[PDB]
């Protein structure tokens, strides 16, 4: 490895763009860098932001675990778009429809738990009755004090 | 699209890949074999109707809206074979696929445990290191200027010469080590 | 269409070499030669 | 403390008069004997610190750092003898002399009874570390990394010199034992605000604080392995030691001067763990993990409760052992693939199973698996920061989630998956490498049995 | 007819539904042939070193070294302090610090006011 | 006293002895899996005696045998709580683990790392019995994190597989999110009650226990796969089948439920925490049993089954019935471990096939697996007087007859119907009908390891509910008077579920094709939650982690403000000093300007 195989500053002339596209081993027409807003990408290519899950699993890759080839320009977020991580693959349902159905289901279930909390079910009985003034000494009541007499009657 | 040999997919290949994906997702939808067999013959009829279509624009349009048909009518969890990618047993045994060069780093007391295996391995290593320079000069004389156009490898042409770049295809590990 | 003749010849030669490799992967009847326990 | 200073100086004629094939074995043997002898410092008492002379003493804070320091030298000699095998004999003896001399400075840095002696030894520890990084570092960036390592520390510490000489002129002494009884309250003024900054910012750089940590993922990466071991295991803990001494004098002004630095460290333990989630360099991942772990020690010293000091000294010892072992595991792969890129060598459990067991145990101690002293220090810091404010449990728990994530991501990336096909120089694990891993891990696991000797002066 | 698939950032558009896949024009054929040629030449350059009996080491990828040098070592020389970077450095750099500062300061002022009034129940709290 | 405590500690030390055996080895073992299976059988035998002499008297004790540490007022001891919960869970877990390991000697036979697998499985058992017998929160945290780490090591068993590593890291992620609340609870109890011991927690008995119970509910949400923190458990089927059967059906996943039952004297006095647990458990048992209706992988259906039963356990904790919940743990263990073992027998006999759409006709080709799978499905749905009846029927008859969230009760009953629907989905596609598997029939269930391992849990699934329900003492007052539509709720709703799913499954033979409804795509894609959140939250975290944290702060701005600007300023001042032209005229003219400034402007002559 040497100097003119390392990334450089943002390309401005078309021959600097062609030299960078040769450097990253890809076509000049397919080479797009990140836009020069000063964020610090240099001449590094903006690859189309796909996970490695979308790569062809039947192709004989140079790195079969990564679905990546030798000499291929890696994505900037290759550590992020591994198959152990963020997947961008096409989903059988639309993304917005998934988000609407999941948010509506969670919100409806929380609203109905709140309604059922506001309107609780119970049984047609009185409170459970206990001897010895609703169990005063058993519930940790001090014996120096004397509670009010809680008397329960037969029915 | 993406192939090692070709640079693209033909229209006929796209239609066949659509037909196979449609039968597999239909089999996922149509679990029982007689019912799948019925609807698979119906799908074969739907592909045989526009089969003899010589207008490439009309065939391309029918292929495109047939892909929209397939996308609207795909099974969300289709049947995947277990060793197929996505399947429940895919790349399971890759932790047991130790490469061949790890045998070179064994201690001689465990190479003495298998005398005939390593004695038969040394002639493979010998055969490879005599085949190597001939297969390199085979590749450099057949590949055109500017590098190879496709990823296809040429076979061996003489007798006694091995095919070029054969070692990591032949000495790959098994599927159940 | 299927393979080219070059591809079939290469698959045939690689198949022969692969089957020789896998047949050499068998054990001997004397192997594993163990040290005395 | 002179019975440890004199054999460490006698390691210099022991490394310069040794036979040319014997200079690793002799220094390893006699530094192991010094490390055996280090356990006499466990003569600690519940009321009094072990006070040797007018110059040296050792309470229960300096004692575990001393035993870890005297234990780290043979392990640095074991780690650094393979990549310095083809070195000149004189340059090899110079490397061993720099290691021995850094230990010599550290063992009388932690035992300094008087604070300007602590400052002289504390800033004396720059020079062998600087020589090790800028001389036996591997890549081009070692010179720039030595510049950052030198000029953050001196920029922080030269106000500390003026602060300590001011305390010497005001109190009459910088003896820590006298200042335990002549400490006066430090009220609110701008003079005392900059007094607090001058006493604290050097140690904030040495921990490192978030925002001032930029010397560290270049000095810890561009050093050799012995430099990385000593920098991760002892030289970050010089800052926490100096904080726990010097915050005796900074009350009650610390009770509102601590807020910006508590915010910096409570947010830096989130941000540096997030940085560890996206590192391509394995050695830099361990460097930012060290920043993430020392942020909690900074918070624990700045809230200055007893549980926080106990957890901070336990976490300092635990992180010294764990980070030294993580750098040694990273070196064990770097000596095979010759690259610090973490995604390059994959699937290494298929090739090196016992070395992958060492990776597993160091990643479990990194994520603070109970009952390790990692979890003991982590847990006591979380208890004390919860008693400080109940909303810090959100940041502590989110840090623990990201810590488990990058620890097991490191493990899965280097050890699991399909192995890299084009790499075929993966040798089996040498006995030196596995012995180095075990001499890190086995004391770290045995300290879970009797953890009271690493919980500081106020266990 | 059928609901159109709407692609998202984390759920991309399929190859089977992309309108640019079905192009038969000669510029797309030459682009795909040139991409196959680049991939084939890099493939050959890899697997000549990969299948070498004399090689025992690492087939070094310059794309990987180039990626890591872009990710770490070349970021600051390609930095320009401008509007976007300064507002993202102030928002993401001192924003959360100020936020958690006022949160923990409010919580601790409230706790200290309740403690010095004897209002915070602190009966069995003796570990701290 | 002397027999109880001795056999208590001998059980755990006996379980630790093969760990010393596998670590102190030189040779290749004389069948180390048989050694660990025999050890766990004998540990079951050893653990039955303190259980019997608890059933005799109710004898409980604390073994605080080893003082470990004293943090100024917190004496941390190795302390073992031998109560009702330990005495009823240790033999159930040992009996189940003994059957799982005799299943494992057959299932994991061709694995060349079988000794490591049995080592890892025994380490899970040791950490789980550390969890369930602990008396302080620190040792309980040791067992907690221990079963988390062994969950990692056993999900990612085939570590070359990307999905196994991904699901294991997922499980660690959700369990550490639960650990946030666990450590919140430990922090609250230390600061406000000065303890981690359960005894001082129960005797001080705090009233403002909203926040520590919220932390405990978060810990149980992380550990027992409740809603929000559920998707790690269906992903956790990526490991081997005995891993699923032991850990992720019966033993590990009940630990958060065991944590909330363990704090029953604090949950009985907090109606807000009971309502939170009730709503969370009903949400979980609705959502996961709704996901299970349209799944095709058999282990996913049984994982959503066990997470629906965990939601039911959280419901019956929420109705102030903790002992019914623990009875349902000890009940659920037998038939759910046996359902996973029967599914794994199907997987092995159909050549690693885990999909129910490639099964069928196993009613006669696999008669014993069919028998035990039907028995386990009937015990799962609440067939009368099997093992699942004596817990689930009491749970339904106590959730009906109580002051309850009515929507939580209605979702509990809908979940009870859904259990019948997915159980007969398992029976229909796996066993009944016609074969759909490939043509080389290697169907074989003739190993005595498989037959005995299914047989012992089959005897368990027939009789354990009866035996345990007659041996446990009364701990509450059971509600046994209710109207007849309310007594017959569970059985009627389960029969309606069976009839509804018979209609559904018999309408699968018809020659109709229907495009899938949005309800089908909602239930089939797991309620969209592992699709949305597992893409979105790692996106917003890792883009932040690179772009903000790694790039913009700590390669650009924290490097720009202190070192780079100061270096450039000293560079620029260095260039201003040394840009002199060497002219003597100019230097002396500057000296004159110096003397003029010193006189006129600085008054140094004054
Ligand atoms: C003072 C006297 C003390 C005596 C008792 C000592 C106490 C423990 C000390 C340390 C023990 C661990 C060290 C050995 C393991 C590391 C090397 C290794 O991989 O060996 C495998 C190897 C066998 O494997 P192999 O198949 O041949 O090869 C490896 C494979 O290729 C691939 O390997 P693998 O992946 O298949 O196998 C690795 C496996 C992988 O499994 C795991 O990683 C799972 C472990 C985590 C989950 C389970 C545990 C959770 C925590 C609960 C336990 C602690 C508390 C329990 C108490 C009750 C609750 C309070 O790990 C284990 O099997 C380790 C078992 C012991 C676990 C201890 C905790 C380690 C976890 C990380 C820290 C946790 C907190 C600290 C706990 C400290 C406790 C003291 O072992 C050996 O050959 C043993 C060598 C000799 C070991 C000596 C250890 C003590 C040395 C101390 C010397 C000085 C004092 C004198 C006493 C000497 C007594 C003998
Ligand atoms: C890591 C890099 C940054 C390091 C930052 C270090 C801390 C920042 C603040 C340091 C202030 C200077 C040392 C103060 C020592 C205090 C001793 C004392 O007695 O104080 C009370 C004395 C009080 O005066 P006195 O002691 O004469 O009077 C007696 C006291 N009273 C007033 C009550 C009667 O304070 C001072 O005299 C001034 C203190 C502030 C000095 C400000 C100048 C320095 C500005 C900051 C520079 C920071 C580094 C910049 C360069 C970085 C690298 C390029
Ligand atoms: C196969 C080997 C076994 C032994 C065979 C040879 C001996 C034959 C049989 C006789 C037994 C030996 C003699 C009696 C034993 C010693 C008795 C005695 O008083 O010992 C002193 C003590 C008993 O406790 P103690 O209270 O007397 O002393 C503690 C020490 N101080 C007070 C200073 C703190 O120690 C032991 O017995 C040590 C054994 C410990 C066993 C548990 C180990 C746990 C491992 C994990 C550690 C981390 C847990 C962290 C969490 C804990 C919970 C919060
Ligand atoms: C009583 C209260 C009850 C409250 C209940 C609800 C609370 C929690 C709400 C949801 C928050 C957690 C869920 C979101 C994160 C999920 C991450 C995850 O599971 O990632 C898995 C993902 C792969 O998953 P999958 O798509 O299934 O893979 C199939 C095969 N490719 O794997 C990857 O993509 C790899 C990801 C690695 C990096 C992870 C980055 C995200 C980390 C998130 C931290 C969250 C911290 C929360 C702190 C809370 C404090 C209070
Ligand atoms: C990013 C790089 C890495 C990080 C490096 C370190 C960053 C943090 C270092 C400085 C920390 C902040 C300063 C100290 C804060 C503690 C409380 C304080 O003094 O607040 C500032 C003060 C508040 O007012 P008050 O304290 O009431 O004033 C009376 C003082 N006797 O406010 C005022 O009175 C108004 C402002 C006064 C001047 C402030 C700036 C100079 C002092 C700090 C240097
Ligand atoms: C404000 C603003 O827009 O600053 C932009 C300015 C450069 O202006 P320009 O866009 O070149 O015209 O840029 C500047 O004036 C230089 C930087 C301004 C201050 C940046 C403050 C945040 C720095 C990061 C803090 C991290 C902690
Ligand atoms: C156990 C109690 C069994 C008896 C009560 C249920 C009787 C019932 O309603 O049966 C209706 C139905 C079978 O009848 P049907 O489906 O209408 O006719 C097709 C012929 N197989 O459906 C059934 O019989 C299936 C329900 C059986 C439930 C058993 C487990 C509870
Ligand atoms: C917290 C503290 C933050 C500040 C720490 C000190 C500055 C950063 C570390 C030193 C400089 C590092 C660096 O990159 O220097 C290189 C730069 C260019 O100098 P040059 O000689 O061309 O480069 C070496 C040859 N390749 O060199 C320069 O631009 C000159 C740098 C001089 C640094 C002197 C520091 C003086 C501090 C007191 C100021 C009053």
């Amino acid at each position: 490895i040497t100097k003119d195989m390392l990334p450089g500053p943002y390309p401005k002339t078309p021959e600097e763009r062609a030299a960078a596209a040769k450097k990253y081993n890809m076509r000049v027409e397919d080479y797009e860098p990140y836009p020069d807003d000063g964020m610090g990408y240099g001449d590094y290519p903006k690859l189309p932001d796909r996970s490695q899950q979308e790569r062809d699993p039947w192709y004989d890759w140079d790195h079969p675990d990564l679905r990546l080839n030798w000499g291929e320009p890696m994505h900037w977020d290759l550590d992020m778009y591994i198959r152990n991580r963020v997947d961008t693959s096409p989903t059988p349902v639309n993304w917005n429809l998934m988000c609407k159905h999941l948010f509506g289901f969670v919100a409806f279930m929380l609203f109905m738990f709140w309604v059922g909390e506001t309107y609780p079910t119970y049984q047609p009985v009185g409170p459970k009755q206990y001897p010895y003034n609703n169990l005063y000494l058993e519930r940790g009541g001090d014996p120096n004090k004397e509670p009010e007499p809680v008397v329960h009657y037969e029915i | 699209a993406f192939l090692p040999s070709a640079a693209y997919l033909t229209h006929q290949q796209k239609v066949l890949q659509l037909y196979k994906r449609a039968l597999r997702h239909l089999e996922s939808r149509c679990v029982h074999r007689d019912k799948y067999r019925y609807f698979a013959c119906l799908l074969r009829a739907r592909f045989d109707e526009h089969k003899n279509e010589k207008d490439m624009v009309k065939a391309t349009q029918l292929l495109r809206e047939a892909e929209k048909e397939f996308w609207h009518g795909q099974h969300p969890q289709p049947y995947i074979f277990p060793e197929s990618p996505g399947g429940t047993s895919y790349e399971r045994y890759e932790c047991y696929k130790v490469p061949e060069w790890c045998l070179d780093d064994w201690h001689p007391s465990e190479k003495a445990m298998y005398p005939d295996y390593f004695a038969k391995r040394e002639q493979w290593k010998k055969l490879r290191r005599e085949s190597w320079e001939r297969e390199v000069k085979q590749l450099q004389e057949e590949t055109p200027v500017g590098g190879p156009r496709t990823e296809a490898l040429p076979p061996a042409r003489k007798q006694g010469d091995l095919p070029p770049l054969w070692w990591h295809i032949v000495t790959r590990p098994r599927e159940r080590p | 269409s299927g393979y080219t003749p070059d591809e079939k010849l290469r698959l045939q030669q690689l198949r022969e070499l692969r089957r020789r490799w896998l047949k050499d992967q068998e054990l001997s009847p004397r192997e594993p030669v163990l040290p005395p326990r | 403390m002179l019975k440890y200073i004199i054999p460490t100086m006698m390691l210099m004629p022991l490394t310069w008069l040794s036979k040319n094939s014997m200079i690793w074995i002799n220094t390893t043997l006699h530094s192991l004997l010094i490390s055996l002898t280090s356990l006499l410092l466990l003569n600690q008492f519940g009321d009094n610190s072990l006070n040797f002379s007018l110059t040296f003493f050792s309470d229960s804070l300096s004692t575990p750092l001393l035993i870890l320091t005297m234990w780290l030298l043979p392990l640095m000699l074991m780690a650094s003898q393979h990549h310095l095998s083809k070195e000149n004999l004189a340059r090899k003896k110079l490397f061993i002399s720099m290691l021995i001399l850094l230990q010599l400075f550290l063992i009388m840095t932690f035992t300094a009874t008087e604070l300007i002696f602590f400052y002289i030894m504390f800033e004396a520890t720059l020079v062998p570390t600087l020589i090790i990084i800028t001389r036996w570092g591997n890549q081009t960036e070692r010179l720039n990394a030595g510049l950052y390592f030198l000029f953050y520390t001196l920029a922080g510490s030269l106000p500390l010199l003026v602060a300590l000489i001011y305390i010497q002129n005001t109190m009459g002494s910088l003896n820590f034992l006298i200042l335990q009884y002549w400490v006066q309250p430090m009220p609110n003024s701008w003079s005392n605000t900059f007094m607090w900054l001058a006493c604290m910012m050097a140690f904030m750089v040495k921990m490192p604080l978030y925002g001032l940590h930029l010397w560290l993922p270049k000095a810890h990466v561009e050093a050799p392995i012995a430099g990385s071991m000593v920098l991760a295991a002892i030289l970050l803990k010089l800052g926490g030691y100096g904080m726990m001494r010097i915050t005796l004098l900074l009350n009650p002004i610390t009770d509102f001067m601590a807020y910006p630095f508590i915010m910096l460290s409570l947010w830096g333990m989130i941000m540096t763990s997030s940085i560890c989630l996206r590192q391509t360099d394995l050695k830099s991942l361990i460097a930012y993990s060290s920043v993430s772990h020392m942020a909690l020690v900074i918070v624990a010293i700045l809230i200055q409760t007893p549980w926080s000091y106990m957890g901070a000294t336990a976490l300092m010892i635990a992180h010294g052992l764990t980070s030294s072992m993580l750098f040694c595991l990273a070196n064990s792969n770097y000596e095979r693939v010759h690259s610090r890129t973490m995604i390059l060598a994959r699937g290494l459990q298929t090739l090196l199973p016992l070395m992958a067991a060492w990776w597993l145990l160091a990643s479990l101690t990194n994520l603070a698996l109970p009952p390790s002293i990692n979890l003991i220090g982590e847990l006591f810091v979380v208890m004390s920061t919860f008693s400080w404010s109940n909303i810090t449990i959100i940041l502590m728990g989110l840090n623990m989630v990201i810590t488990a994530l990058y620890s097991l991501y490191m493990l899965i990336t280097t050890q699991r998956g399909k192995h890299t096909h084009h790499i075929n120089n993966i040798l089996p694990s040498f006995t030196r490498e596995n012995a180095l891993m075990s001499l890190h891990m086995l004391p770290l696991l045995l300290l879970s049995l009797n953890p009271k000797i690493i919980l500081g002066p106020l266990y | 007819s059928f609901p159109k698939y709407e692609p998202s950032r984390l759920a991309s558009l399929p190859t089977t539904l992309d309108p640019a896949e079905y192009d038969i024009s000669s510029e797309t054929r030459k682009a795909q042939a040139e991409r196959l040629a680049i991939r084939s030449r890099l493939k050959r350059e890899y697997q000549l070193q990969y299948n070498d009996p004399s090689r025992r080491g690492v087939v070094e990828d310059p794309a990987l070294i180039r990626w890591t040098c872009a990710r770490s070592a070349n970021v600051y020389p390609n930095f320009r302090p401008n509007t976007k970077t300064s507002l993202l450095g102030a928002l993401f750099g001192i924003g959360p610090l100020i936020f958690w500062y006022y949160v923990f300061k409010t919580d601790r002022d409230r706790k200290e006011k309740l403690i010095q009034e004897g209002k915070l129940d602190r009966t069995f709290n003796i570990s701290y | 006293m002397n027999l109880f405590s001795s056999l208590t500690l001998v059980t755990l030390i006996l379980l630790t002895m093969p760990i010393a055996a596998i670590n102190f080895n030189t040779h290749k073992f004389t069948n180390y899996p048989l050694y660990v299976k025999t050890t766990i059988s004998c540990a079951f035998i050893t653990s039955m005696i303190p259980t019997m002499m608890f059933i005799h008297t109710g004898q409980e004790m604390i073994i605080s045998n080893w003082h470990w540490l004293t943090i100024q007022t917190l004496k941390l001891s190795l302390s073992f709580k031998m109560d009702f919960f330990s005495m009823m869970f240790v033999p159930v877990a040992l009996f189940v683990t003994w059957s799982i390991m005799e299943f494992s000697m057959w299932y994991m036979h061709s694995d060349p790392n079988i000794n490591q697998f049995f080592k890892y499985l025994l380490l899970f058992l040791i950490t789980m019995l550390i969890l369930v017998t602990a008396n302080n929160l620190f040792q309980l945290f040791i067992g907690w994190e221990g079963v988390g780490i062994m969950s990692f090591l056993l999900i990612g068993w085939w570590y070359g597989r990307t999905d196994a590593n991904t699901a294991a890291l997922q499980a660690i992620l959700y369990n550490r999110i639960g650990d946030i609340g666990f450590i919140l609870a430990m922090a609250w109890f230390l600061i406000n009650l000065n303890t981690w011991d359960l005894q001082q927690i129960f005797m001080l008995n705090p009233n403002d226990s909203n926040l520590p119970l919220m932390g405990l509910i978060l810990a149980a949400t992380g550990k027992s796969a409740q809603f929000g923190l559920h998707p790690w458990l269906p992903s956790a089927m990526e490991g081997p089948t005995p891993v699923s059967a032991l850990l992720h059906s019966s033993t590990m996943v009940v630990a958060g439920i065991f944590l909330l039952i363990r704090f029953y004297p604090l949950t009985e006095n907090n109606k807000f925490g009971q309502s939170i647990m009730l709503c969370l458990g009903a949400m979980t048992t609705l959502f996961t049993a709704m996901c299970a209706l349209t799944q095709n992988d058999i282990k996913k259906i049984i994982a959503f089954s066990t997470s629906s039963q965990l939601g039911l356990m959280m419901v019956t904790i929420g109705i102030n019935q903790p002992h019914l919940a623990f009875l349902h743990i000890c009940t659920h263990a037998f038939f759910k471990a046996m359902l996973f073992m029967c599914s794994g027998s199907i997987i092995h006999s159909l050549n690693d096939e885990q999909d129910i759409r490639k099964m069928g006709g196993l009613f006669k080709a696999m008669p014993f697996t069919t028998t035990a799978l039907i028995i386990g499905s009937l015990a799962l749905t609440g067939m009368p007087f099997l093992t699942g009846f004596y817990s689930k029927d009491l749970i339904i008859e106590s959730a009906n007859t109580s002051y309850t969230n009515a929507w939580a009760l209605l979702m509990t009953l809908v979940a009870t119907s859904f259990t019948a629907i997915y159980s007969t989905r398992i029976i229909f596609f796996a066993l009944l009908g016609q074969p759909r598997f490939p043509t080389l029939i290697n169907i074989n269930e003739n190993n005595p390891f498989l037959i005995n391992s299914i047989k012992r849990l089959l005897i368990g699934s027939l009789f354990a509910g009866f035996i345990i329900s007659n041996n446990i003492p009364p701990m509450t007052i059971p509600q046994m008077t209710m109207p007849h539509y309310l007594k017959m709720t569970a059985l009627t709703v389960t029969i309606l579920g069976f009839i509804l799913a018979l209609e559904i499954s018999n309408t699968t033979h018809y020659l109709k094709f229907n495009y899938p409804s949005n309800t089908f795509k909602f239930s089939n894609l797991l309620g969209y939650y592992p699709t949305i959140m597992h893409r979105l939250t790692p996106y917003m975290n890792l883009t932040m982690s690179q772009k903000s944290a790694s790039s913009l702060l700590d390669l650009i701005w924290l490097e720009t403000i202190l070192p780079k600007t100061i270096s450039l300023a000293q560079m620029k001042m260095s260039t201003t000093i040394t840009s002199q032209k060497g002219l003597i005229k100019l230097y002396f003219l500057s000296f004159l300007i110096t003397i003029l400034i010193s006189t006129t402007l600085l008054n140094f002559h004054e």
